[PDB]
RNA sequence: CGGCGCCCGAAACAGGGACUG
DNA sequence: CAGTCCCTGTTCGGGCGCC
């Protein structure tokens, strides 16, 4: 008996009617035991054929957690929710989060189920429980209180959220929150002993006002860029100078202020590839002039808030790889690598699930903001698997790109 | 007052729209005089109403003729109405396949009747529905009337029966959680474990709860006539099989022969292993006529003997026994064909399936591989809900290999080898590094735009040079072209410089098959070598002898 | 007429390369 | 800066097979 923030789809278009994709035995299990419950509590509850929308949903355990979680892909809906989130209430994005010695991420969207729902909007929030093999029809439910992972359920819960951590905020105001979707972002400089005993202190303020909360730890003044980098060499190698020089060409783009001219001409005749030729010293100081123009910033790459992020993962192999997040080409905001992820040397679909994660992370961190992927992969490899892997709450947006190589040279 | 059966579902008209007022379109003369009277019929049953005033609707008949009925069937065509009525979620997501059924030791089907009938039309919605059709054949102008139940050929009688009837059942499964139903249309199929008897006292214990509803199930029902016959299935407690397949043996082929013929194979690949489509699959190319007249080749007729032989003997399938795990072996056919066997105990298969679709322009077979174990995960998933243990022609070296060199994200899931030939391989590999000693051979090629003409050619650190004209050609085949020569000039070991991003990304994937015929060549020359090295530069920089065999062929 | 599987086509869509002064 | 082509892959459309 509270009221409701009613909610519309913005103009022109319907509610998400999108098919539900085939689970396994084992988390159509999980969901059964888990939606029957939350329908007990009234959450959710049934219902029938007049509702002809369908939100995709399927289960997870978070890292480290033998406790299985619900996930709906609300992502069709988030897109036709959206001039209501963005437009009508913003959030504040902390600079310094990202500046932070410890971050830690906590899991509040179980609050979300106190507020109830516009009655309105309850039929777009529609999903079906699937069945092995087609034996039963769906068990299809929609949701009453606030959605899980829906992007107005953390909007709508923003005035009851900034209340409950007031208290904490003006006690501990040195301490950084924020939040994105079913998480909350917090963090301190903090030594981490003080820290972890806060974050529980955080936990008891919204324990004791209603919540539950199922290591968390980032540390992103870590967190290191990957400059573009030239081979050290000794001896150079006619298809060293070569390799060289096609990089320095690419590179290029990126850093106007390069040059190739006297690298170039050391090429001159028609040689064998492993010949070596050594380096004039005209060539050898623009080379190692130009080993400094790629120490630099690049001219006008700042990040623009109306634009979106776009991720590109390379796989660079033996475990590795590498990363760019950009809103226009060659401006990149941010570069990276990766290796020794979990299923290196044994499953590349695991580590770019990681992958994808690990940047999406750092994306909302950093701009608050999830990516929109290019992922190395066939549609279906990608599609039949990622679900496994998947150890997030949120889903971010991805295509499906294939280049050979010759971008690799990312990394050496 | 009329009676009230079963819970009713609240449907809506698409917003902003009001229900249809519509002329007649031809339906056959002779069955029509018929319903004069049946309609009468109905109104005391609970089927029919009418009023006067309030109907502005009118509908049309339009309808489809069927086969094997000892009676006839009536209908009336809603069409308009239709447009204009909200959309459903249906509830029919696909049937499942009979492989993914677990053993029951008893299975009977009942049949309901009166189906559609028996099902409440939405109060508030039962306006929408007046209708008028010709008497026998006409004389005075007419009268009307309104439905009361789930009208034929309306677009949520399916979707609305099928929800009902689910909601029906639901507090007799609670209260046997070990029955087992499933609802295909109007019939049902009920099975158990438990013993014979005992189970045909919850048939009639069931029908009771049916009623109860207001659900009529005759006794004309058969325990007795399993296998049940299903959507081209033949369905017993024990084991299935699919329904029996006709090979056409006619001498005159035309292409919608052919067509009729394949869907048959790949429908008979679920069971029958071995099926082979692609021979018979090549005839289809480029054709315009449907009618069109096509010779079998002899490679196609030759498959088409092994396929009919396979037919010969009969198979049948078992069922899924969840205690006990999934089993997938693949074997490779050849021509970018492949067959699986998905079974739990040892050479009694669930079920069989090809995969033969060939993807991109170039490709492999370890790609190709890959392909399949995805498809067949997914069939797994769909059917079994896991993920089969799989077996392979490859070797765990020769797959460690490609996917941890290919450029993309590429997985098979828990597998081990199956020492099976063909076995799968990897029919040559490019060198990490530049080859000592080799002969370093210089390629370009180009071509003009306009003319369609150009030359490829090469030149090495050695000094030996080659330059040949081509005709009616691309920019691209001559980039192609060029690699091509450089590997029949050179010795065993050889390393390229190639300014083609184009060629490049070709060659470095490492295709053993190809639709362009160039391709095929220099993949043929790439198995012969010992050793290549082939290294990418960019054009026009001023490069090595790149510069000078730019000269050679843009000139 | 819809679902699933499939074979083909590319009239179309998208991505990337290349030239045109 | 825009407009020609060349090449490849992914939507879609056709038409079978099972209803
Ligand atoms: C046609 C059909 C479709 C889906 N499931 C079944 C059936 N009918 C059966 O013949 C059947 C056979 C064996 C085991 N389950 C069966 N059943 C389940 C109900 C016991
Ligand atoms: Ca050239």
């Amino acid at each position: 008996p509270i009221e409701t923030v009613p909610v519309k789809l913005k103009p022109g278009m319907d509610g998400p009617k999108v098919k539900q994709w085939p689970l396994t035995e084992e988390k159509i299990k999980a969901l059964v035991e888990i939606c029957t419950e939350m329908e007990k509590e009234g959450k959710i509850s049934k219902i029938g054929p007049e509702n002809p929308y369908n939100t995709p949903v399927f289960a997870i355990k978070k890292k480290d957690s033998t406790k299985w979680r619900k996930l709906v892909d609300f992502r069709e809906l988030n897109k036709r929710t959206q001039d209501f989130w963005e437009v009508q209430l913003g959030i504040p994005h902390p600079a310094g989060l990202k500046k932070k010695k410890s971050v830690t991420v906590l899991d509040v969207g179980d609050a979300y189920f106190s507020v109830p729902l516009d009655e309105d909007f309850r039929k777009y929030t529609a999903f079906t429980i699937p069945s092995i093999n087609n034996e039963t029809p769906g068990i299809r439910y929609q949701y009453n209180v606030l959605p899980q992972g829906w992007k107005g359920s953390p909007a709508i819960f923003q005035s009851s959220m900034t209340k409950i951590l007031e208290p904490f905020k003006k006690q501990n105001p040195d301490i950084v929150i924020y939040q994105y979707m079913d998480d909350l972002y917090v963090g301190s400089d903090l030594e981490i002993g003080q820290h972890r005993t806060k974050i529980e202190e955080l936990r008891q303020h919204l324990l004791r006002w209603g919540l539950t909360t199922p290591g968390y730890e980032l540390h992103p003044d870590k967190w290191t860029v990957q400059p573009i980098v030239l081979p050290e060499k000794d001896s150079w190698t006619v298809n060293d100078i070569q390799k060289l020089v096609g990089k320095l060409n690419w590179a290029s783009q990126i850093y106007p202020g390069i040059k190739v001219r006297q690298l170039s001409k050391l090429l001159r005749g028609t040689k064998a590839l492993t010949e070596v030729i050594p380096l004039t010293e005209e060539a050898e100081l623009e080379l190692a002039e130009n080993r400094e123009i790629l120490k630099e910033p690049v001219h006008g790459v700042y990040y623009d808030p109306s634009k979106d992020l776009i991720a590109e993962i390379q796989k660079q192999g033996q475990g590795q790889w590498t990363y760019q997040i950009y809103q226009e080409p060659f401006k990149n905001l941010k570069t990276g690598k990766y290796a020794r992820m979990r299923g290196a040397h044994t499953n590349d679909v695991k580590q770019l699930t990681e992958a994808v994660q690990k940047i999406t992370t750092e994306s909302i961190v950093i701009w608050g903001k999830t990516p929109k992927f290019k992922l190395p992969i066939q549609k279906e490899t990608w599609e039949t698997w990622w679900t496994e892997y998947w150890q997030a709450t949120w889903i971010p947006e991805w295509e499906f790109v294939n280049t050979p190589p010759l971008v690799k040279l990312w990394y050496q | 007052v009329p009676i009230s059966p079963i819970e009713t579902v609240p449907v809506k008209l698409k917003p902003g729209m009001d229900g249809p007022k519509v002329k007649q379109w031809p339906l056959t003369e002779e069955k029509i005089k018929a319903l004069v009277e049946i309609c009468t019929e109905m109104e005391k049953e609970g089927k029919i109403s009418k009023i006067g005033p309030e109907n502005p609707y009118n509908t049309p008949v339009f309808a489809i003729k069927k086969k094997d009925s000892t009676k006839w069937r009536k209908l009336v065509d809603f069409r308009e109405l239709n447009k204009r009525t909200q959309d459903f979620w249906e509830v029919q997501l696909g049937i499942p396949h009979p492989a993914g059924l677990k053993k029951k030791k008893s299975v009977t089907v009942l049949d309901v009747g009166d189906a559609y009938f028996s099902v409440p039309l939405d109060e508030d919605f039962r306006k929408y529905t007046a209708f008028t059709i010709p008497s026998i054949n006409n004389e005075t102008p007419g009268i009307r009337y309104q439905y009361n139940v789930l009208p034929q050929g309306w677009k949520g009688s399916p979707a609305i029966f099928q929800s009902s009837m689910t909601k029906i059942l639901e507090p007799f499964k609670k209260q046997n959680p070990d029955i087992v139903i499933y609802q295909y249309m109007d019939d049902l199929y009920v099975g158990s474990d438990l013993e014979i008897g005992q189970h045909r006292t919850k048939i009639e214990e069931l029908r009771q709860h049916l009623l109860r509803w207001g659900l009529t199930t005759p006794d004309k029902k058969h325990q007795k006539e399993p296998p049940f016959l299903w959507m081209g299935y033949e369905l017993h407690p024990d084991k299935w099989t699919v329904q029996p397949i006709v090979l056409p043996e006619k001498d005159s082929w035309t292409v919608n022969d052919i067509c009729k013929l394949v869907g048959k194979l790949n429908w008979a690949s679920q069971i029958y292993p071995g099926i082979k489509v692609r021979q018979l699959s090549k005839l289809l190319r480029g054709t315009k006529a449907l009618t069109e007249v096509i010779p079998l080749t002899e490679e196609a007729e030759l498959e088409l003997a092994e396929n009919r032989e396979i037919l010969k003997e009969p198979v049948h399938g078992v069922y899924y026994d969840p205690s006990k795990d999934l089993i997938a072996e693949i074997q490779k056919q050849g021509q970018g064909q492949w067959t699986y066997q998905i079974y739990q105990e040892p050479f009694k298969n669930l079920k069989t399936g090809k995969y033969a679709r060939m993807r991109g322009a170039h490709t492999n077979d370890v790609k190709q591989l890959t392909e399949a174990v995805q498809k067949i995960t997914t069939e797994s998933i769909v059917i079994w809900g896991k993920t089969p243990k799989f077996k392979l022609p490859i070797q765990k070296e020769t797959w460690e290999t490609w996917w941890t060199e290919y450029w993309q994200a590429t997985w098979i899931p828990e597998w081990e080898f199956v020492n099976t030939p063909p076995l799968v391989k990897l029919w040559y590999q490019l060198e990490k590094e530049p080859i000592v000693g080799a002969e370093t051979f210089y390629v370009d090629g180009a071509a003009n735009r306009e003319t369609k003409l150009g030359k490829a050619g090469y030149v090495t650190n050695k000094g030996r040079q080659k330059v040949v004209p081509l005709t009616n050609t691309t920019n691209q085949k001559t980039e192609l072209q060029a690699i091509y020569l450089a590997l029949q000039d050179s010795g065993l070991e050889v390393n390229i410089v190639t300014n083609s991003q184009y060629a490049l990304g070709i060659i470095q994937a490492q295709p053993d098959k190809s639709e362009s015929e160039l391709v095929n060549q220099i993949i043929e020359q790439l198995i012969k070598k010992e050793k290549v090295y082939l290294a990418w530069v960019p054009a026009h920089k001023g490069i090595g002898g790149n510069e000078q065999v730019d000269k050679l062929v843009s000139a």
